[PDB]
């Protein structure tokens, strides 16, 4: 499979400024734009951001953007609210045990 | 306009072999996996075997794991399946098939699943 | 190996009933499953493929069920050209059938 | 060794006209791990030793992956003729790497039909060994300039496979692996025990 | 974007459970329903798919031998079943389903059901 290592273990981002996500895979030859970006408020089912690297699923706003390719991508908060004090998860839906990540437990000050 | 046919009924004694032809109508022999099926005259129906002509393998139901032999001849689209050591309890209605997924994408007309008309083997 | 013990062996039923076969596996197979038709005399007829589908050119009236191992054939109206027997086939991705000991609908 | 579970298990096996080329380098090469793939799987092999292929080593190994129906998986091997290997995917005559091809038919075939997997029929010429062709120029037969729209003898190249769980062997999809080793100058850094 | 699934379960170790997933509710055009177990406080875990219209599943590493995924009589709700529950298996069993065909991210979601086994 591909292990796939999310930084950091907790983010503490005060609003509304930036939080800069990142999963980092563990592929020989990349996930190559397959990763799935998914957030999870507390007492509450995961919901999917970002399908692919970049473009976002429907409903989203537009300040979940998403980036990166190969073995290293990113997802940017900006203007990170109250609403958004949840974890996020990061799927590789490349190599078929699909890895989710560790989640980034985002706290805000 | 895919239409199996056979060889013909066959009186056999116990002890020999039978061996027993289905020639395909169509060039698309090599595509779909022709089966061989057998109903006792009273009882119901029972598979036998199978050929997939992509790769020559066989696959053989237990019951008649080592006694039966399928092979075939790509060249004029017939299958032969040789059964052999014949028994008393080997009487049967010997029906070649295309069993269900066989159908293809062209000529609609025919359905998935194609079957023969059926070599009454008797002993 | 997987054998399955479909009921009913031998039912009867009259002209505009409802006839239900049973075809119960021995373990898991999905919907892999497909329903015949032997009329005496007569090579077999699909009617049912994936254990609920329909054949084409096959009227409407039948209609299967079930996806674990309690599968179910059911004619809707039963007709005089329906008089036959009734084999359900466990079709596998690795081509092996299983056929079964069959139902004789009796009018 | 080298990674074998990220080209077999891929989720996205590209369709044939674009196939992936995957180049796999420092390693300790373990093709014993492809038993637990497919029940029945093709692992034919040609200018090596399919019983030497572990010690024998390679500068590089390409792995192109695809997927084609089971009519025209006698193609994807040197010196034959047909769509595939004339139009779409040819491998040259000095080949010395490996086939490899299994049913997939619980992934890549829907009861709708799955039409995401396209093939190249009409491109006016044969096609180079281990050359491909993404162009999408419409077809020219008939002696009419007519390339913005279809036409009697003008056709567009790219045609769909049609995968239904209702077909044939022959229709069945095969997702297909061709390792293609190379032995060059440099030094190998592929084998291992 | 929600799923029906079952309630919670108290359930006791060396015991069968059954959880239900019926996505009757949309419109769909693609044919898999995959399965995701998450601890009660860790990450999120790929446990695997039933394929709808062919009952055929396919389980990942750690989750095979005791959880098996079935279909019901239709072709809409799937089933899980897990066989000898075990002390750390208290788990929020999602059921997520893709929303196009060959597209492995999982846009409808479960509502997630608990199971809490213990005595």
């Amino acid at each position: 499979e591909v292990v796939m290592t999310q930084s950091p273990a907790s983010l503490s981002v005060s609003p509304g400024e930036r939080a800069t996500l990142s999963c980092r895979a563990r592929a020989s030859l990349g996930i190559s734009t397959d990763l799935a970006w998914y957030q999870q408020r507390p007492g509450q089912a995961p919901r999917l951001l970002i399908y692919g690297a970049s473009t976002r699923a429907t409903g989203i706003p537009a300040r979940f953007s998403g980036s990166g390719s190969g073995t290293e991508f990113t997802l940017t908060i900006s203007s990170l609210q109250s609403e958004d004090s949840a974890v996020y998860y990061c799927q590789q839906y490349s190599n078929w045990p699909l890895t989710f990540g560790g989640g980034t437990k985002v706290e805000i000050k | 306009q895919v239409q199996l046919v056979q060889s013909g009924a066959e009186v056999k004694k116990p002890g020999s072999s039978v061996k027993v032809s289905c020639k395909a109508s169509g060039g698309t022999f090599r595509s779909h996996v022709i089966s061989w099926v057998r109903q006792a005259p009273g009882q119901g129906l029972e598979w036998m075997g199978g050929f997939i002509p992509l790769f020559g393998t066989t696959i053989y139901a237990q019951a008649f794991q080592g006694r039966v032999m399928i092979s075939a001849d790509e060249s004029t689209s017939t299958a032969y399946m040789e059964l052999s050591s014949l028994r008393s309890e080997d009487t049967a209605v010997y029906f070649c098939a295309r069993l269900f997924p066989n159908g293809d994408p062209n000529s609609p007309e025919d359905g998935f699943d194609i079957w023969g008309q059926g070599t009454l083997v008797t002993v | 190996d997987i054998q399955m013990t479909q009921s009913p062996s031998s039912l009867s039923a009259s002209v505009g009933d409802r006839v239900t076969i049973t075809c119960q596996a021995s373990q898991d197979i999905g919907n892999y499953l497909n329903w015949y038709q032997q009329k005496p005399g007569k090579a077999p007829k699909l009617l049912i493929y994936d254990a609920s589908h329909l054949e084409t050119g096959v009227p409407s009236r039948f209609s299967g069920s079930g996806s674990g191992t309690d599968f179910t054939f059911t004619i809707s109206s039963l007709q005089p050209e329906d008089i036959a027997t009734y084999y359900c086939q466990r079709y596998d991705d690795l081509p092996s059938y299983t056929f079964g000991q069959g139902t004789k609908v009796e009018i | 060794l080298c990674p074998f579970d990220e080209v077999f298990n891929a989720t996205r096996f590209a369709s044939v006209y674009a196939w992936n080329r995957k180049r796999i380098s420092n390693c300790v090469a373990d093709y014993s791990v492809l038993y637990n793939l497919a029940p029945f799987f093709t692992f034919k092999c040609y200018g090596v030793s399919p019983t030497k292929l572990n010690d024998l080593c390679f500068t590089n190994v390409y792995a192109d992956s695809f997927v084609i129906r089971g009519d025209e998986v006698r193609q994807i091997a040197p010196g034959q003729t047909g769509n595939i290997a004339d139009y779409n995917y040819k491998l040259p005559d000095d080949f010395t790497g490996c086939v490899i091809a299994w049913n997939s038919n619980k992934l890549d075939s829907k009861v709708s039909g799955n039409y995401n997997y396209l093939y190249r029929l009409f491109r006016k010429s044969n096609l180079k060994p281990f050359e491909r062709d993404i162009s999408t120029e419409i077809y020219q037969a008939g002696n009419k300039p007519c390339n913005g729209v279809a036409g009697f003898n003008c056709y567009f190249p790219l045609r769909s496979y049609s995968f239904r769980p209702t077909y044939g062997v022959g229709h069945q999809p095969y997702r297909v692996v061709v390792l293609s080793f190379e032995l060059l100058h440099a030094p190998a850094t592929v084998c291992g025990k | 974007v929600q799923l029906a699934q079952s309630g919670s379960e108290l359930r006791k170790p060396g015991a069968s459970v059954k959880v239900s997933c019926d996505t009757s509710g949309h419109s769909f055009t693609s044919n898999a329903i995959h399965w995701v177990r998450q601890a009660p406080g860790q990450g999120l875990e790929w446990m695997g798919w039933i394929n709808t219209d062919t009952g055929t599943p396919t389980y990942a590493q750690g989750f095979t031998g005791r959880f098996v995924f079935s279909l019901d009589t239709s072709a809409r709700t799937a089933y899980l079943q897990i066989s000898s529950l075990k002390a750390d298996d208290t788990a929020v069993f999602y059921c997520a389903r893709e929303r196009d065909y060959s597209d492995y991210f999982f846009d409808y979601w479960g509502q997630g059901t608990l199971v809490t086994v213990s005595s």
